[PDB]
Formats: structure tokens, C-alpha cells, sequence
């Protein structure tokens, strides 16, 4: 059985750490919600 | 119950202890997250229910109390942050510059950053501070890492 307990506002931080790259990617996205990589 | 604005942890105890299985977002005193994170379950917050109002597996995502609120969208230009709340660590912003899921019926936003999975939910922000999605459902890559969709709603 499930709860919520808050952790905080939303949001924007003026120098937040900056990390990530940004991969293009193919996917095809079944009738389950699983994405999956084509290639 | 708690209605208040801003990111929340989804937990349980039926496992060990208490668990966070996810994250969601309260806007407009509707509660937003991934289907895969409740499975359409009720929650209680304090001695309130919030029961289950709209879902799709397939977008997997969940609104509880009322419709979805949130309609924001990646520019497709712009970085962006995603707030992580991390299981039994403190709410992180993390800034980056969203990737592509190029799909048959058009492209998304993707954000490539590794948490465990219990971080699902955790809402992704434009600079304005406005959930232009959620964070949790995605691939993995030919590197083991991990990459997540930008997933929003839609409004009515
Ligand atoms: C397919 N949908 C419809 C249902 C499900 N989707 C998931 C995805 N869970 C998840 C979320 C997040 Cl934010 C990270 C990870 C994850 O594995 N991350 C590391 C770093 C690679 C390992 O900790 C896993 C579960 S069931």
C-alpha cells in the first residue's frame, strides 16, 4: 500500500551540475510502453 | 491531505522495510506520474486517498484527483534539468541537453542520465520551471548506461 511524502519545490537552479551527453536514437515503442533500439 | 505544489516520492511498505518505488509531481492538486511506478493503485497521503482519475499504459503515465495539468514541451533547442529524487537521497537538479528518440510516428526528447530505478517519475524542467515531462521510461544503450524519454501528458 502506497504513500507520498514531499520532497521539494519545482524548480529552475541557476548552476545546477551540468552533465550528459545527447544520443540520437531509432526506437519503436510497443503496445506495453517498452521503447526499444531498432538499428 | 497534502496538496501543496512540487515533487513527491512514491513509497510502500510491502517489500523490506519502506521502499521508493518512484517520484510524481502535485500541480493544481492533481498528482502526475508513471503508470509503471503505481500500477493504477491508489496512494494515501497522511490519512487522505488519491484515487487513480486517467492512465495509459501504452504513455505509461497516471493522473490522480483530477486530469492532467501538465502541457509544457522541450523547445527541441534548449538544455534542460531533470529534478532526480534519487531513493533515500535529498531532491538534485541535474542540468543537460536532451538527446532524440527518432520514432515511426515522430521524434521525442530523450535525457541521458543514470539513476536507479525507483528515481521514475522525476520531473524534467524548462527555465521557467515549468515539467515539460517525466523521467523513468526509456532504453538501455550499446553501453549499458541508461536513456529516458521525455514523457508528457496531454491537457483537455
Ligand atoms: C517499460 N515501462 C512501460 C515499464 C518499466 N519501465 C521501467 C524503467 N525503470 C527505470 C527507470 C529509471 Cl529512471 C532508471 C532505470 C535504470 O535501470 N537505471 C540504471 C542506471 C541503468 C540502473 O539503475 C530503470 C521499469 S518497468
Amino acid at each position: 500500500d502506497m504513500y507520498i511524502e514531499r520532497a521539494g519545490d519545482i524548480t529552475w537552479e541557476k548552476d545546477a551540475e551540468v552533465t550528459g551527453n545527447s544520443p540520437r536514437l531509432d526506437v519503436a515503442l510497443d503496445e506495453s510502453g517498452d521503447f526499444s533500439l531498432v538499428e | 491531505g497534502e496538496t501543496t505544489d512540487g515533487v513527491y516520492r512514491v513509497m510502500t511498505r510491502r517489500l523490506l522495510g519502506s521502499t521508493q518505488v518512484g517520484v510524481g509531481v502535485m500541480q493544481e492538486g492533481v498528482f502526475h506520474t508513471m503508470w509503471h511506478v503505481t500500477k493504477g493503485a491508489a496512494l494515501r497521503s497522511g490519512e487522505g486517498r488519491l484515487d487513480p482519475y486517467w492512465g495509459d499504459v501504452k504513455q505509461d503515465l497516471v493522473s490522480y484527483c483530477g486530469p492532467w495539468k501538465l502541457d509544457a514541451a522541450w523547445d527541441g533547442l534548449s538544455e534542460v534539468q531533470l529534478l532526480a529524487v534519487p531513493p533515500g537521497e535529498r531532491a538534485k537538479n541535474i542540468q543537460t541537453l536532451p538527446g532524440i528518440f527518432k520514432t515511426k510516428d515522430g521524434d521525442i526528447g530523450a535525457v541521458a542520465l543514470d539513476y536507479p530505478a525507483g528515481t521514475s517519475g522525476s520531473p524534467i524542467l524548462d527555465k521557467c520551471g515549468r515539467v515539460i515531462g517525466l523521467y523513468g521510461n526509456g532504453v538501455v544503450i550499446k553501453n549499458g548506461s541508461y536513456v529516458s524519454a521525455i514523457t508528457q501528458g496531454k491537457r483537455e
